[PDB]
RNA sequence: GAAGCCAGAGGAAACUCUGGUGGAGGCUCGCAGCGGUUCUGACGUGCAAAUCGAUCGUCAAAUCUGAGCAUGGGGGCGAAA
RNA sequence: GGAGACGACGGCGGGGGCCCCGGGCAGAGUUCUCUUUUCUUCUUAACGGUCUAUCACCCUGGAAACAGUUUGUCUGGAGAUAGGGUUUAAUGGCCGGAAGAGCCCGACACUUCUGUCGGGUCCGGUGCGCUCUCGACGUCCCUUGAAAAUCCGCGGGAGGGAAUAAUUCUCACGCCAGGUCGUACUCAUAACCGCAGCAGGUCCCCAAGGUGAACAGCCUCUGGUUGAUAGAACAAUGUAGAUAAGGGAAGUCGGCAAAAUAGAUCCGUAACUUCGGGAAAAGGAUUGGCUCUAAGGGUUGGGCACGUGCGUGCGGUUAACAACCAACUUAGAACUGGUACGGACAGGGGGAAUCUGACUGUCUAAUUAAAACAUAGCAUUGCG
């Protein structure tokens, strides 16, 4: 009994690999009766022809290091395979800073804490690497507000 | 407050004294964790008899029919009966033990 | 003057409302006219003769 | 199980043997024939 | 395939001489009805809320146009 | 890490210094591809009338490559052997 | 006149698909113990409607205390900013198509013929990710990167046009027609060529998870294979892969071959030089696991007086505050195992000199890859 035929059709039928059919053992002589994708439907839907699961491929391991990474774990000089710019680059964290420098210049601007003038000479500045973060510009543009106080006070 | 009802209808292998519903009431009563703690089930979730082979789970947390079911394949694989006792969804929260398909040989 | 976020999602906030109102306007319509559906397969008849 | 190279045949769409059946409950001490498994078994 | 949103342009629709046929669907869970008209180069649909007027625009439909029900199964 | 650009410190200015930005090159390590350096290599009536293994050169271009088309023996084509 | 109709490379932004994370229904697996667990389905075409989407363009008005602005320094009295509009561009949202499909689960029926009926198919998030595509920029050239069929717009105003109504309307709907030839299969460790079912050769498209800088190596999912004469024994000599005390090139024509080095972070780096290089020169310190700490982000949101959610006239820059949301890097510290910590894999030995060709490149297919050839530069000769 040559069986190749019913398990080409069944995995046709199935929309499944042939690896992954299923022929009964038992009613071998039944299943190659079927020469017709009607009655391998049939045998199917009688459970002659079933389809197997898919094998295990689990992705718990991965998010567990992906956890441990994330809390800090396997950073370390024996872990790092490529360069620093090559893991993190200089280009990349450069654009994200004056991204965030000048979305707050913009967001400050149009809420008139600082005015135009300032606004200008602040943009250039951060263009020039005078601050390292958000953190920086605001205390710079505090110290720039202290100072123009104090001189509005004297005069 | 949202109120979820669930019914593990386990009669008929009950009347078949191959279901302990009282010691399997009790398996649920240890085991059903709230905020990932066994024994911790206070005003949250109620595990009741309700008669002919039936168990009745009240919540009111998110308490989901996938983790009681999770717990009764646990039970019967303890009690050995996993090969042979099947949990099917049959209504909505509504999980019926029932056999498998049985061939005569 | 030079408008703030706050007045920007403001704006845009009332183009979405104007938006839904018509589209609800519209169903209304609709509605209403299924109501008066019969006198209007008479007006279409007459029409039509 | 050989759960690295291939997956389990779900129980489901096996037919399980009602001797078999029958012997398991036996072990565990059920009376089958109070129950009558042979009325239950498909053929 | 065309949407009509104007009850007397349905009706216009299908009072027009290539009309062959016309269905209503019902969507239950949405509780929406759809009337589409089949006619020669476009099929016309015209969604309503599910009610009992709804159910009326039927004997305003034309009588020789032939009008079916969709069942819940299309059988080949 | 070339021009170009920004900031700071100087310098009468031209310019100088510092930190960034930028992303040039018949540049470079190197995967595929292309090539073919070495080995008392394999093979030697072979898998093969030139193949196999390791190693090696090159890898953004004077790089690799298909199809269509042109050049024909007193010839053609030739980064010329 | 436009379209057809056009180079290469670089980074940036938008969109689809894939990958990844969370919740939920259903099914499956695991269950000594643990695991509210691990895995699977959860989809939406062409064609249309509708609302939107960078560039650009238009209107008001007139900018130095110059301003706007990109990762990248461009733009503006040849009119910027601001405010308000118009438009190229969808693989974006919603709707029609269309749930009736497809998919998943369940309950009955069933000699076959055949099926029948239920329940669902939902809600979010993230990105220096991969891939395709679109857009705005930029760089290079003594290199400037097809043509034609075909389609459309305009200039012109020839004709043709009305109240016996006319219409020669690129609008909607309706009517009619669309011949011929190819279409199986292989595309290769057996469907092609090499005398063959020959370890050779032969042009492309799609391309998952982990480690990692990485379409490196190694392991896995989908999908494929399990095909290459077999059985037994374990002598010599081989081929291929290895280790070896002490010495350390004494070997040999010759350190041939092997060994040693190798990733990443940090300290440091000579002569010579065409000032660009040399350079990863040289020579050093370090690297696991666990528990922590610190730093680096996004969105939303201001008080009165009137008219009545918008308009004004004001008033204020401690929102320097709250609420919500989110990912990957970097630095610092304690504890702890050790013969090893780039624990496999992957992966420069280095240096002092001489000769030689400037360099990149090219050739003797099948014994020679080189001081040979070419090259830029330089010089000469002929030609109006």
């Amino acid at each position: 009994v040559n069986l190749r035929t019913q398990k080409r059709l069944a995995a046709s039928v199935l929309g499944c690999g042939e690896g992954k059919v299923w022929l009964d053992p038992n009613e071998v002589s039944e299943i190659s009766n079927a020469n017709s994708r009607q009655s391998i439907r049939k045998l199917v839907a009688d459970g002659l022809i079933i389809k197997k699961p898919v094998t295990m491929h689990s992705r718990s391991r991965a998010r567990e290091l992906n956890l441990a990474r994330r809390i800090g774990r396997h950073r370390g000089f024996g872990k790092r395979k490529g360069t620093a710019d090559a893991r993190m680059p200089q280009q990349v964290l450069w654009m994200r800073r004056q991204r965030v420098l000048r979305r707050l210049l913009v967001k400050y601007r149009a809420s008139g804490k600082i005015d135009k003038h300032l606004y200008h000479e602040l943009y250039h500045l951060a263009k020039g690497n005078t601050f390292k973060h958000k953190r920086a510009l605001v205390e710079h543009i505090h110290r720039a507000k202290a100072e123009k106080a104090r001189e509005r006070q004297i005069k | 407050k949202v109120t979820k009802k669930f019914i593990i209808n386990a009669s008929q292998p009950a009347s078949d004294k191959i279901f302990d519903v009282s010691a399997f009431e009790k398996f649920l009563n240890e085991r059903i964790k709230v905020d990932g703690r066994v024994g911790n089930l206070g005003d949250v979730i109620k595990i009741s008899q309700i008669g002919d082979g039936k168990v009745e789970i009240i919540a009111h947390n998110d308490l989901s029919g996938r983790y009681l079911k999770y717990l009764t394949k646990k039970f019967l694989k303890k009690m050995q009966l996993r090969d042979w006792l099947r949990v099917v969804a049959t209504s909505k929260g509504v999980y019926e033990l029932k056999f498998y398909n049985i061939v005569n040989d | 003057r030079r408008k703030t976020k706050a007045e920007r999602n403001r704006i845009k906030r009332r183009k979405e409302e104007e938006r839904k109102r018509k589209h609800e306007e519209a169903m209304k319509r609709k509605q209403q006219q299924l109501e008066q559906a019969k006198k209007i397969a008479a007006e279409v008849e007459e029409r039509e003769r | 199980k050989s759960l690295k190279n291939r997956a389990i045949i779900p129980r489901k769409a096996v037919k399980k043997p009602l001797s078999q059946l029958e012997d398991h409950l036996d072990q565990l001490g059920v009376d089958t024939e109070a129950i009558g498994l042979r009325a239950r078994a498909q053929t | 395939p065309q949407e009509v949103s104007d009850i007397k342009k349905f009706i216009e629709i299908c009072r027009r001489k290539d009309a062959s046929s016309a269905r209503i669907k019902k969507n239950p869970k949405t509780q929406q009805i759809k009337f589409k008209v089949r006619c020669q180069r476009f099929l016309y649909t015209l969604v309503l809320k599910d009610s009992d007027k709804a159910e009326k625009l039927k004997q305003s439909l034309p009588p020789n146009l032939q009008i079916k029900d969709v069942p819940k199964r299309n059988k080949r």
